[PDB]
């Protein structure tokens, strides 16, 4: 009936930002109002729409996309923005029409001694395009001299492990991020 | 970037005492944004205080200040509030207002001391 | 998480010379140490490299033989032993941490990746 924004929000595994998720939502309707009131959000960033209208509005693709990245982080998921994350993990395009949501998980997330199943990708050889997924992992060749699969000098394996912690302050806290991208292109 | 967040309001106050501290905030649609506030002490981490909802229709607090700290918004200025009552000396900190996690928002942040 | 350093100085061409690194706080399972060379107008570049469980060690080819890295008996301080010390060994020294991935290499000549951070000693050779 209604569209299954729950299974996204509330789901147990979240996915590393440079292998993020992404769900179609479809043929629904839509309680966006449930969504924008909650406190549990400590972050809820609407780009090119204006939250209270969304019931009065429809659209042709509607995705739903999660990821889990640091809290100092979550300011590169936006349009326009530059840094490890925008550049290499998850491009917003400067078009973008949607709502970015993030919470804190530290609870959930992090482990004493760090938790590792969350990582993010720091070296590319270039940006990435607009709501593009690069899962490779490749030696990152920094130097001139190829590297031939041996991580080294100049030589890194280019996915960075977070190693959350409770410990850790807000900005190095894990937070799982839901960006809901709200397209009206040319479509039924 | 483009964002510029300007908090003010901190001065040195006894225990007991009151402060209202404000954030102006630019570069964005302030209109469809959550925000919050954070605070860092000189020698700890950076935390969590406070969060309002877009519309301001709800608000959520850290169990150290809830209670004594209220949140609030002001939409047709783009100036986010938080009132400190019953100050404590454990709330000697610099805050930050940020509709980002943490103390790097960008803002200088402004200065609470909480001694006397 | 604070990274405390002492050893540097003024030093001769050709002297000897080792950097500590207080090691409080690091309460990660699998983490990395480094040594970054920061020269004024130069990109900060990393000279040693090890890593915890493994003990691991990584260089650069401007410090391969010179320089050695090392931990305390305890585990509690960092070392990097400075030998036949040229005149372009001379800048800030920082030993910083940072988490990394459990069976991989440490990263040197970038400082990405390492979270925490030293003050910087100064080390000129003269």
């Amino acid at each position: 009936n209604l569209c299954p924004f729950g299974e996204v929000f509330d789901a147990t595994r979240f996915a590393s930002v440079y292998a993020w998720n992404r769900k179609r939502i479809s043929n629904c309707v839509a309680d966006y109002s449930v969504l924008y009131n909650s406190a549990s959000f400590s972050t809820f960033k609407c780009y090119g729409v204006s939250p209270t209208k969304l019931n009065d509005l429809c659209f042709t693709n509607v995705y739903a996309d999660s990821f889990v990245i640091r809290g100092d982080e979550v300011r590169q998921i936006a349009p326009g923005q530059t840094g490890k994350i925008a550049d290499y993990n998850y491009k917003l395009p400067d078009d973008f029409t949607g709502c970015v949501i993030a919470w804190n998980s530290n609870n959930l997330d992090s482990k004493v001694g760090g938790n590792y199943n969350y990582l993010y990708r720091l070296f590319r050889k270039s940006n990435l395009k607009p709501f593009e997924r690069d899962i490779s992992t490749e030696i990152y060749q920094a130097g001139s001299t190829p590297c031939n699969g041996v991580e080294g000098f100049n030589c890194y394996f280019p996915l960075q492990s977070y190693g959350f912690q409770p410990t850790n302050g807000v900005g190095y806290q894990p937070y799982r991020v839901v960006v809901l991208s709200f397209e009206l292109l040319h479509a039924p | 970037s483009q964002v510029q967040l300007v908090e003010s309001g901190g001065a040195l106050v006894q225990p007991g005492g009151s402060l209202r501290l404000s954030c102006v905030a630019s570069g964005f649609t302030f209109s469809s944004f959550a925000m919050g506030w954070y605070r860092q002490a000189p020698g700890k981490e950076c935390e969590w205080v406070a969060t309002i909802t877009i519309t301001g229709g709800s608000t959520n607090y850290a169990d150290s200040v809830k209670g004594r700290f209220t949140i609030s918004r002001d939409n047709a200025k783009n100036t986010l509030y938080l009132q400190m009552n019953s100050l404590k000396p454990e709330d000697t900190a610099v805050y930050y207002c940020n509709p980002d996690p943490g103390c790097r928002g960008g803002g200088q942040g402004t200065q609470v001391t909480v001694s006397s | 998480v604070q990274l405390v350093e002492s050893g540097g100085g003024l030093v001769q061409p050709g002297g000897s010379l080792r950097l500590s690194c207080e090691t409080s706080g690091i309460t990660l399972d699998y983490y990395a140490i480094g040594w970054f060379l920061q020269v004024p107008g130069k990109e900060r570049e990393g000279v040693a490299c090890m890593r915890n469980w493994d003990g691991s060690t990584l260089y650069a080819p401007s410090v391969k033989g010179r320089f050695t890295i090392s931990r305390d008996a305890d585990k509690e301080v960092a070392y990097l032993e400075m030998n036949s010390l040229k005149s372009e060994d001379t800048g800030v020294y920082y030993c910083a941490a940072g988490p990394l991935p459990p069976g991989h290499s440490c990263r040197i000549p970038t400082p990405l990746g390492y979270d925490d951070w030293g003050q910087g000693t100064q080390v000129t050779v003269s």
